[PDB]
């Protein structure tokens, strides 16, 4: 079989630059041309450009002229891509995609790499500010209760959310981290019977490995 | 009346150096019909073969549209000598050892603006051959076709939808040393240092008659190896018998191999 | 330049035939567009399907087939399977470059559709002193992953100031997402009543909050 | 809009017979990228070989600069027929038996004034070969490249910084009788009675497959020499045996050698 | 021997279109070019166009530009002919005729097909109204008495005319129909002894397959 | 454009020589017209004869021969046979297309001539209630198969309102025909005497009827 193993994710500051690798294996590398695709959060799948390992020629999208620089090393079967003048916008996931035809541009996509997550921000490291969330002015209790735990303002990702130190492994929801400007933020739900809670007590568990911070936050239903 | 319509078209601001207009701003679609007249001189040594063909290209140049809907005017008007019409700068990438005559040309301008171009060319094309299997091999020679100056943004070739490749009546028989088994119309559009150029490749597959080479080469030696064996069925005492059999068979084989 | 428009998301049953379209903004999708189709599995896994003139990536099921129905590109799956549930991207060739589309989220139902369990949560007082108000509206356990979220907080028309997350799969194969709010602390007191409605399978479900 | 920019350039006082300006008064730097299409007809007898290539030259002519910084105009503009641009009077010193077609040419004018010249040529080049070692030898053929009229003060060639020499996909296989081991881009600028002219030389190294010539020539005779020995193991009395063995082996060798 | 078997007759309505086949057999099909000829009732033999089985090249009459479309399938040795925008005028019998020269247009006609009758009428199926026909009062006897039926206003063809359920089989003459107002009108007469008239009752058996009608009508002298 | 004129019909005896002509309206028939001759047997059977420059369809009798007598094309049968009795069509090449002519009806006597057996039939008493009247004139046993048909009511030859079928081969090779005259019921009772005038071989056979 074939494989396109790319490099590991990178974290860098605006203004800097770095190079994403993409090793090929399983086919004659110099045969098939290579593509590069940008998957940004805000925008759809964007196309960067392409490169022919045998020719050595490249052709870039009009948008990425100067932003990207495709290269290649035949001896190691690897395509490369430099990204100069990195900013907050260029933060995305980048894939390398092979063409499907042998020593010719058939203009169709074959295999893709697993991708590489590029996080470019000028923000420092920041501990999680966890706030307890409970139902306020609820109309009725119906043999069930959903509770909340808002983890607001941390950098960089990820955080690991558990409830009561992994006591119950049933009905623990954890949402994707939708981020504001400069700050990252997520949340986490849990479902428990309404009679079990006033006796079992609750403790939200939020651990932040980037600052080695681990937080416990007991939810108070007094409102 | 045809000379009056050709007058009306070129009396206007037509520039034959200027690429035809596209409603989308996209490339100019070029339909290609090919006709293999004759194939000869399949040089195994110099890696080349002489092929003679007739190429037909077709595109739409709205500037040349005279009748539009027409239906009250001739369907097409043959272009007379003296009028320049923009054409795809077609060239053959694999063409070699080639001198060009001139004329055997035909240009038709349909009312809607569709142009038909017909041309006769004799070409010598490089054909890398592989002779691992001799003489029972098979070779695949090609004719590549593309534009030189215009890239993929201005021009793109497409094989005609039906019978892109056509062959003369007895082409399979016409060949001197090979037998044509298969034909194939594919694309060979590639990416070079100068850019991305659209390209068409027609391909022929030649394999040799095993029958001939069997009778001429293989069968004779089979008889010689068999002869070398009958000295075993003679006794040891008959020295003149087995000596003569052995040494003659070897001399014969050296000649056979020669 | 131009934009490629795909369907938002489509739903089909195992064993049935579904057709995804791919519309160009410049005009009709011709053969010179070399329509590609790429399948995005969960956890960022991509693989090509149909492309070029008639080409197919090695290992592409026979049930997948390309065509040009109408004046747009078409990916037709005759005999849908459970594992064909992913996001499908189509790309078109415009002279010198590739232009992708929005991507269609195809759903092959492995389980019967499930109603959303939406509940709204009031902003904790430990961040209102930060003069920031964050109302957390959690939506869990729905199928397929199609959820629209509008906000009738205060008055009924919603202008701006809200963010929602993409539907993330769970362990029991149901999908899950959340939609927050970005308003100041002043608005917490000035606004009368809060709302967080979510339409799923054309069935709308509202939630109320007053403080 | 490209035709409007080409108009603005040549509407000025541009002389295609005049060497482009240099800020130092120095020579004109010419970057050279070469691409070997096909190689064939490696004539051992007439000391020549037919090679087909694509040459890419690049220099800076500040006169043709239209956009300068540009960034609001097309990066380069393809030169249409009818406009003369000064070019390096490039010639091949070792070229022989050559007739030139014409067109397969491409001229780009970048905004900064950088010109790209692309051309397809078929050349026959003299290649002195040395056959002391037959057939297990190795030959080195070259393609020399220089200006004819302009000396070292006006023009100087330099191989392109990266991959100056490029070869078609299957060139090593393409060759009929030799196998290409190595390629090399060097300088061959020399000093002649007329002056000092800058010169580029690309070089290919051809050696033959020992395998073939071993089976075809050497091994057969090894068997014959061995055969000549088995007459020693026969007694003296068997006159018909050793006479026939000896004379036949010699006849066979004469045929083998023939 | 060679053969050119065409398709069976067709009945279609104005505005529609259909394709007539012509299978070849007995010769190398790709060798000889093929013609197509229209035999209309009102006009003489008209020439549609010709097609080269090998090239696929075609040349049409100036009159038939757009009316006809010649095609060909080499694998089955068959020439085809589409006819778009059919009307009342295009109703005719169409033949395919081979050229006579091998891989070249010798410009002379070789073998013809049996033909194909194309009836394009805007008429619904109508049953035959049979009226008896006999001489007038006075001017009687003399030679043997000639009587006859009159099939009028039927569609479409054909109609089988027999007498006494197929007993009288001499002197039985069936004249071709001629369509008026798009409905066919045919008549058939028989001669019989004058001594056996009006004594023995003779009656024609008219049958119309498409109407599935079988009407008998006795002849009665005035 | 142009029209090809042949003879109406010609008559000859077995073993004799007959010549059919073929006139062009544009001018003289040259070699570049490539005159063809096609034989139409009864029941719609066609076969080529002479054509091109000198070509002949395989299986064409030696008695058939082409030429250019005068300024028109000529088909000459030296030694006519009984089976050569058919309709002969000639075609001429005009630059890009074939143009047939009227066709000549050739008659080779297999038996001596017989006068036409004519019988006129009145309208039906039953059909008079349809307000339509149909007079029928059946012509049988005439040879050669050529017949003129004229209708006369109250001494006046009527043009419009009549048709006659093409002469058709009978069981005994004596051609047959029928001619119908359609009028109104009010017309049939208005006029008095009716007449069907048949002409064969210059002979005239009358057949009248009166109300
Ligand atoms: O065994 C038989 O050997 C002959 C000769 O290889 C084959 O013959 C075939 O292969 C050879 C190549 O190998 C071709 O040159 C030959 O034209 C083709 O007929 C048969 O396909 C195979 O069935
Ligand atoms: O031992 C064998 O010797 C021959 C000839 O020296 C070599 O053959 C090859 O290498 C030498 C270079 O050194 C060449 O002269 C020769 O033309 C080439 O075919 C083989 O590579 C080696 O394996
Ligand atoms: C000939 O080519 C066609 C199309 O590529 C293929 O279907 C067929 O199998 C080929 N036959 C031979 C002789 O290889
Ligand atoms: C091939 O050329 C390279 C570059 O000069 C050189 O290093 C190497 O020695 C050469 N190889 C041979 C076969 O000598």
């Amino acid at each position: 079989e074939v494989q396109l193993q790319q490099s590991g994710p990178e974290l860098v500051r605006p203004g800097a630059s770095m190079k994403i690798s993409c090793k090929a294996s399983g086919y004659s590398f110099t045969g098939y041309t290579m593509n590069w695709v940008k998957q940004s959060h805000g925008k759809n799948l964007e196309w960067i450009g392409l490169i022919n390992p045998y020719n050595g020629g490249t052709s870039y999208n009009q948008k990425f002229k100067g932003k990207a620089t495709l290269t290649v090393d035949k001896s190691s079967s690897t395509a490369y891509m430099e990204l100069l003048s990195l900013t907050s916008e260029d933060s995305a996931v980048y894939y390398c995609a092979r063409d499907g035809d042998y020593y010719r541009y058939g203009r169709y996509f074959d295999y893709w790499g697993q991708g590489t997550t590029l996080t470019v921000s000028s923000a420092k490291t920041t501990p999680p500010s966890v706030y307890p969330l409970a139902p306020g002015s609820a109309a009725q209790t119906n043999s069930m209760v959903t509770l909340g735990c808002l983890v607001k303002g941390y950098f960089p990702e990820p955080v690991t959310v558990t409830w009561n130190s992994g006591s119950l492994s049933s009905g623990v929801h954890t949402f994707p981290a939708v981020l504001q400007s400069d700050l990252y933020t997520l949340s986490s739900s849990v479902t428990v019977p309404s009679s079990t809670w006033p006796s079992e007590t609750v403790t939200c568990n939020v651990a932040h490995p980037a600052s080695s911070t681990k937080v416990d936050k007991k939810i108070v239903p007094r409102d | 009346s045809d000379s009056k319509i050709l007058a009306h078209l070129f009396t206007s601001g037509y520039d034959f150096r200027v690429r035809p207009p596209t409603d989308n701003g996209g490339p100019v679609v070029v339909s290609v019909n090919m006709l293999l007249r004759t194939i000869s001189k399949i040089d195994v040594v110099n890696m080349e073969y002489s092929a003679q063909l007739t190429l037909r290209e077709s595109w739409i140049d709205k500037r040349l549209s005279y009748g539009v809907k027409g239906d009250g005017q001739p369907d097409f008007v043959i272009l007379t000598v003296g009028h320049q019409i923009w054409m795809p700068d077609t060239f053959f990438p694999n063409e070699k050892q080639a001198y060009k005559h001139t004329p055997n040309v035909l240009i038709r301008i349909h009312n809607d603006g569709t142009v038909l171009y017909s041309v006769r060319i004799s070409l010598v094309l490089s054909c890398p051959m592989y002779l691992q299997y001799y003489p029972m091999d098979v070779q695949q020679c090609s004719i590549d076709l593309a534009s030189y100056a215009y890239t993929t943004k201005d021009i793109e070739y497409l094989w005609k939808e039906h019978s892109p490749l056509q062959l003369k009546v007895g082409l399979s028989s016409s060949l001197p040393s090979f037998q044509l088994t298969n034909t194939s119309t594919t694309y060979c559009t590639s990416v070079t240092n100068t850019g991305i150029y659209s390209c068409l490749r027609t391909t022929i597959q030649l394999k040799r008659e095993f029958s001939f080479y069997l009778l001429q080469l293989y069968i004779p030696s089979c008889m010689l190896v068999i002869v070398s064996w009958v000295s075993f069925w003679f006794d040891r005492t008959a020295i003149p018998a087995r000596v003569t059999l052995g040494v003659t068979t070897l001399l014969t084989m050296t000649a056979q191999s020669a | 330049q131009a934009v490629v428009t795909q369907e938002s998301a489509l739903t089909t049953s195992p064993g049935e035939t579904v057709t995804l379209t791919c519309r160009s903004s410049t005009g009709a999708v011709t053969t010179i567009n070399f329509a590609n189709w790429v399948q995005e599995k969960p956890d960022h896994l991509f693989t090509g399907l149909i492309g070029g003139i008639n080409n197919r990536a090695p290992g592409v099921p026979a049930r997948f087939s390309g065509s040009l129905i109408g004046d747009k590109a078409a990916l037709t799956i005759t005999g849908a399977q459970t594992e064909d549930e992913a996001i499908y991207f189509c790309a078109l060739w415009y002279s010198n470059h590739w232009v992708f589309g929005g991507g269609t989220k195809l759903t092959v139902l492995g389980q019967p559709k499930s109603s959303p369990s939406v509940t709204l949560f009031p902003p904790s007082s430990e961040e209102l002193e930060t003069n920031k108000a964050t109302l957390v509206c959690t939506i869990t356990d729905f199928y397929p992953g199609v959820v629209t979220v509008d906000w009738k907080v205060d008055g009924t028309p919603v202008t701006q100031g809200m963010e929602t997350t993409q539907p993330s799969k769970q362990s029991n194969n149901k999908y899950m997402a959340s939609s927050y709010l970005t308003l100041t602390a002043r608005a917490w007191e000035r606004h009368s009543s809060y709302s967080c409605q979510v339409t799923h399978e054309g069935h709308t479900v509202e939630k109320s909050l007053s403080r």
